[PDB]
């Protein structure tokens, strides 16, 4: 499921389209290993997820994709996402695919 | 703006009679009213605030009662120095006036 | 941005960061091969692949 | 303070007369005169602010009054056009307690007459 | 020892109940209790505030039900006020009014209440539904501030986790926060909002079909309302308090509880004396703050009520239970509680839709 | 043309003449309605007094809104005023003293709102005071006021945004707890080993715990104390332990003056009610009295156009919270002769101040130095702050210019790098320093003409109290 915003500017319009690659064979293996039901949305900006004072206020909301993951959005994310350690204050990770830097 | 209209037309009363003239205004006016009083060319004398609340140098002869538009003012034990004409005023918009009375002793 | 704000001896480079970052990662690569960023900062998996 | 009004007249039928009332503090102080009928009805005539804003009649005089006032000299400037019928006399009152609002003056004239 | 002890009371028998608890702890220092009539519109109410403040040795103002002025006006004035209705919690709280002491706890109670009922039936998921006002923000840092269980070193697998909704007090938009919630994972609402807002949702779980099997709703007191608990449907579980009907009870262990500040009190040196009746500015008796510590300390008087020992805010510490469960029309009691000691039930628990 | 509402002022404690004379000669016609103003002087300023005197002229007069001032310090009329507006619903501004000192947390239904700045514009301008000295925040808050939370929380808040240079926050939060046994609020002042130090608390506790940092070595030579407007807002009184200068900001000294204040305040309620009659064509009909209460929906409209007006070059807009948007504000100091003598400028984001250096402040060393490659590096300021963050020194460089003014210490302090500013920076902590940084300006290092010597060693030779780290041979 496509985002809304196809062409990265002004406009809202999702579409479906396909998607393959590295994470999306890895999610075919784990999905076929543990009887996953699943559907795949693409993120709303384009972000990473990072952490911000918004809103002028005392208040600190998760940008981008993490954000998705706290609010309910999502279950599971699947994707180049690295391993801080401001992330893994409250975001349960996994033994990590391979190693870079 | 509102316009006010008092009446009637006379103070006919002998030497320490009684009158009373009516402040009617075509607006409610929660008893904004004055009173003033003068011979003919001599210039007005005022008498009467919101409670009829007389003056200094203003004898006790002068009362009043009414309330919301309608009001009546009463002038009782003239003496013939006041020889003179009775007048209302309403400020609800800039400043209000109506008709009023002229004295005459009978 | 995290890993270089979290530094405070690194601060001064973090300082020069803020004036040029991109919103995506094909913007800079492509952006790279037209002379206008001479350097760029990311992952290995990504940067080994586009080498 | 003492008022002294001036500039009476009505030597044309239908004319023009900037009459005033000089004073003697004022500047505070809105305007407001009095014409007297032959049955001496001290009908109003203009309204001004102290200010020179608010710029006001009755529905007697309307459509022909020219209004304007100074508070440097303490004088008020309004020609008489439509009290062409009358025998008037005019004097001006100071309300008392000052402001754009109005109060109960005992701070009138001396009163001067206007004659056709 | 011929002080006073101001009080404001709904009917004329209370006064007479009120002279009488006086006059019990009269046994103890002789005392006043003057007292006088509550009234509506009650700034005329704040007008006699120093109808009562004539006396100077008038040490504490017993009101009861409306968040009274009396507070504000008596609370210049360092005079602790007991009461009894601060169930709307709101002015015996943080925004620090520096005269109050609850004898009740309050509308958004201590609600461990819920949080101990959960070990008994090993709950682990919470929808948590809360109206936005001063009582869901007070009830969300509570029950938020109930965590600490974390700290060993036995539920681990999840305390509490899922989330929370917002709820404004809207009539129409109910029915888009239970369409979310019902996607979610989680089976137990608890529902803590006011009884209009309980007339407000009310329907709204049965047009969706979520109720009967598949929920278990744990309700707060204002449920139990005779527009609310009949349109409450059949298996939810609400809560109700022991007492706050029975005010005499109240009332004598409150004049107990203040004589024994009274004794304590007069044993002490430098008691300055509050003003003559409202008689100007800068009136702040210097003792205020030495009666609000030695009240805060004591122990209660203990007969009628149990033992209530007062917190740094002015919570009693008190076993505050009585769980009704919704049988097919009536509500019944089901079992006998405690502050720690849950003694779970001798009744049976008819869960909705499958029981 | 245009009607009447009725507007009555109340003045507890002078002059009513100059209050009278500067508002009756505002013209408020070009409004659409004109004000009917109605003075009371009053002494008692207790309680029932204020309810009995204000429901009474409630019932007597039309009344829209009041205008009420003071000349005491007691912040509790100020919620009496705060109690009444929702139980009247009818607008109340409190212009001064205790009714201008901020009250947190007001009622939903209020239309209660005072001349002052909020509790958190406080805490902004006392970071832009500390922004030219490039101070460091140490907040101490001892009593509990209402508005406690929203200060540590906007003093947080800026620390972590952007080019900040600020040290950290050791934090110390007391209470009234009533315990003399309890010492360790005079041990604990030791944990400040600051020279900047923030205090956050109401007079009368203040009065008392100076005593205490005196007691314990807080004097005030080697320490500041920077204080907002509740606790030494009273300017014509001192309590004598205040040897503690360099307190915060208040409003403008004299309250444009008291009667002018008086005037604005009858220029808000006329506008408004204007306005309201302009695009709903009807004015709230007045309340009947403080007894009877059924026979208002409006009153929030009434609220929601009060805090949009605009007079003739003064935007006196109002938040939600009741306060003020921009308003003038001043920096006081104090006068070790117990006066209070210093009127600085604060203009809504702008600061203007006096001397270019903070007098009284041997260890204080002036330190002349020259900008060369990659030794002494010369950079300019941030757009932003003005400060430096890793920098960390002024080097006050001197301008010279037409020869009819003396230079320019004030010019803006252009930051500096390098070797030699790294080595001073572990000389200072070496010993014990402070630096006074400065530029030269002849440009004429390490020179000797005929008769003298010029550049950094021309101020060695005039005795300037100096060093010269840089490059030299």
């Amino acid at each position: 499921t496509g985002p809304n915003d196809t062409s990265p500017g002004s406009p809202r319009h999702t579409v479906p389209q396909c998607c393959y690659g590295f994470c999306i064979d890895l999610l075919i293996k784990l999905a076929r290993t543990m009887q996953f039901t699943y559907e795949v949305h693409l993120v709303a900006d384009g972000k990473f997820g990072t952490q911000e004072r918004v809103q002028n206020s005392n208040k600190k909301e998760w940008n981008g994709m993490m954000g998705e993951l706290l609010s309910g959005q999502a279950d599971m994310i699947v994707a180049p996402l690295t391993i801080n350690n401001e992330r893994a204050q409250y975001i349960e990770f996994s033994k990590p695919f391979k190693y870079q830097g | 703006d509102i316009q006010m209209t008092q009446s009637p037309s006379s103070l006919s009363a002998s030497l320490g009679g009684k009158v009373t003239i009516t402040c009617k205004a075509s607006q409610d006016i929660n008893k904004y009213i004055a009173w003033y009083q003068h011979k003919p060319g001599k210039g007005p004398r005022l008498l009467i605030h919101y409670t009829s609340s007389l003056q200094p140098g203003i004898p006790s002869r002068f009362s009043g009662s009414g309330s919301g538009r309608d009001y009546s003012f009463s002038i009782s034990n003239l003496e013939p120095e006041d020889i003179a004409t009775y007048y209302c005023l309403q400020y609800d918009n800039l400043y209000t006036f109506g008709g009023g009375t002229k004295l005459e002793i009978k | 941005d995290i890993y270089f704000r979290r530094q405070v001896e690194l601060s001064t480079m973090y300082r020069h960061m803020e004036k040029h970052n991109y919103e995506s990662a094909a913007e800079a690569i492509q952006a790279v091969r037209d002379n206008k960023l001479h350097a760029f900062i990311w992952d290995s998996a990504v940067l080994e692949f586009e080498a | 303070v003492k008022l002294q009004e001036s500039g009476g007249g009505l030597v044309q039928p239908g004319g023009s007369l900037k009459l005033s009332c000089a004073a003697s503090t004022f500047s505070s102080y809105t305007m407001s005169w009095v014409r007297q009928t032959p049955e001496k009805r001290l009908e109003w005539v203009a309204y001004i602010s102290n200010g020179g804003g608010g710029t006001y009649y009755p529905d007697t005089v309307k459509g022909r009054f020219t209004i304007s006032r100074d508070n440097a000299k303490n004088t008020l400037y309004l020609q008489m056009n439509s009290l062409k019928e009358d025998t008037a006399m005019y004097y001006c009152a100071r309300p008392s307690r000052g402001g754009s609002s109005y109060w109960y003056f005992d701070v009138w004239g001396a009163g001067t007459t206007v004659t056709v | 020892k011929i002080v006073n002890i101001g009080a404001v009371l709904s009917t004329r028998k209370h006064e007479q109940m009120f002279r009488e608890a006086v006059n019990q702890a009269n046994k103890r220092i002789q005392l006043q209790a003057t007292s006088v009539t509550h009234k509506p519109n009650a700034i005329q109410m704040a007008l006699s505030v120093c109808e009562d403040l004539i006396s100077s040795q008038v040490y504490a103002i017993l009101v009861s039900h409306t968040p009274t002025p009396v507070s504000y006006t008596a609370g210049f004035y360092r005079i602790p006020v007991l009461g009894l209705t601060t169930r709307m919690s709101i002015y015996s709280d943080k925004s620090i009014h520096l005269s109050f002491l609850r004898t009740v706890p309050p509308y958004s109670h201590q609600s461990s209440v819920w949080f101990e009922m959960m070990r008994v039936y090993n709950w682990n998921h919470i929808i948590l539904l809360v109206s936005d006002d001063h009582e869901g923000r007070a009830a969300q840092k509570r029950l938020e501030t109930l965590l600490e269980e974390r700290e060993s070193k036995d539920n681990k697998r999840g305390p509490k986790a899922e989330k929370v909704l917002q709820f404004d007090p809207g009539t129409k938009n109910v029915t888009a926060l239970l369409m979310e919630a019902r996607e979610l994972e989680a089976r137990v609402i608890i529902l803590s909002a006011s009884e209009d807002d309980a007339a407000t949702v009310y329907r709204a779980a049965a047009m969706l079909d979520m109720t009967g099997s598949g929920y278990v709703w744990l309700v707060g007191e204002r449920e139990i309302s005779g527009n609310a608990l009949r349109y409450a449907p059949d298996g939810i579980i609400g809560l109700q308090l022991i007492n706050g009907k029975n005010e005499s009870a109240h009332i004598s262990d409150a004049v107990g509880v203040v004589a024994q500040a009274v004794h304590e009190l007069l044993e002490k040196e430098n008691i300055t004396d509050p003003p003559r009746g409202c008689v100007g500015n800068t009136n702040i008796w210097k003792t205020g703050p030495l009666f609000k510590r030695v009240l805060m300390s004591s122990k209660y008087a203990d007969g009628v009520t149990g033992r209530v020992e007062f917190n740094e805010d002015g919570d009693r510490k008190f076993a505050q239970y009585s769980i009704m469960n919704l049988q097919n029309r009536k509500l019944v009691q089901v079992g006998i509680y405690n502050g720690t000691h849950v003694i779970p039930n001798d009744r049976k628990i008819i869960w909705p839709g499958g029981e | 043309s245009p009607p009447s509402i009725g507007i009555a002022v109340i003045l507890v404690g002078s002059d009513e003449v100059a209050i009278k004379d500067a508002h009756e000669k505002d013209d408020f016609h070009h409004l659409s309605v004109v004000p009917r103003v109605e003075l009371v002087a009053m002494n008692e300023t207790d309680p029932k007094s204020i309810i009995t005197r204000i429901c009474d002229l409630m019932s007597d007069r039309k009344i829209q809104g009041v205008v009420f001032a003071d000349d005491t310090d007691q912040e509790a009329i100020a919620q009496i005023l705060d109690f009444i507006s929702a139980q009247t619903l009818t607008p109340i501004l409190g212009i001064h003293g205790g009714s201008s000192m901020i009250m947190a947390d007001k009622d939903e239904s209020s239309m209660f709102f005072q001349f002052g700045p909020s509790i958190e514009q406080q805490a902004s301008v006392m970071l832009n005071i500390m922004e030219e000295y490039d101070w460091y925040i140490f907040s101490i808050v001892t009593t509990y006021f209402p508005g406690y939370q929203d200060f540590v929380n906007k003093i947080r808040s800026t620390i972590e945004n952007s080019f900040v240079g600020w040290e950290l926050e050791e934090v110390l939060l007391l209470d009234m707890s009533l315990d003399d046994g309890d010492s360790k609020i005079q041990n604990q002042l030791k944990k400040l080993q600051s020279p900047i130090i923030l205090l956050y608390c109401t007079k009368e506790e203040a009065t008392y715990i100076f005593e205490v940092a005196n007691s314990v070595g807080l004097t005030g030579y080697g320490y500041t104390w920077i204080v907002p407007s509740l606790v030494a807002g009273d300017t014509d009184t001192v309590p004598s332990e205040f040897p503690t200068g360099l307190i915060s900001v208040s409003y403008d000294e004299w309250d444009y003056g008291l009667p002018a204040r008086v005037r604005d305040g009858i220029a808000i309620i006329t506008t408004a009610a204007s306005d309201m009659l302009s695009e709903h064509s009807f004015i709230p009909e007045p309340k009947s009295s403080c007894y009877n209460t059924h026979e208002i929906y409006q009153s929030n409209m009434l609220n929601r156009y009060l805090i949009n007006v605009t007079f003739e070059g003064r935007d006196l807009s109002f938040s939600e919270d009741g306060y003020q948007m921009h308003p003038k504000l001043v920096i006081i100091l104090l006068n070790k002769e117990r006066k209070w003598e210093r009127v600085g400028k604060w203009k809504d984001k702008s600061l203007q101040m006096k001397y270019y250096v903070w007098p009284r402040m041997d260890d204080h060393l002036s330190i002349v130095t020259l900008e060369e490659a990659p030794f002494v590096i010369v950079e300019s300021v941030d757009p932003l702050s003005g400060t430096c963050m890793r920098n960390t020194v002024p080097c006050q460089k001197r301008i010279i210019s037409e020869n009819k003014t003396d230079e320019e210490p004030g010019y803006i302090k252009k930051c500096c790098k390098g070797f030699c500013i790294d080595i001073l920076k572990k000389i200072s902590k070496s010993v014990k320093f402070t630096y006074d940084l400065y530029l030269v300006t002849n440009g004429k290092h390490g020179k000797k003409i005929n008769g003298t010597w010029n550049g950094m060693i021309g101020e060695v030779v005039m005795k300037r109290a100096y060093m010269a780290v840089g490059s030299l041979t």
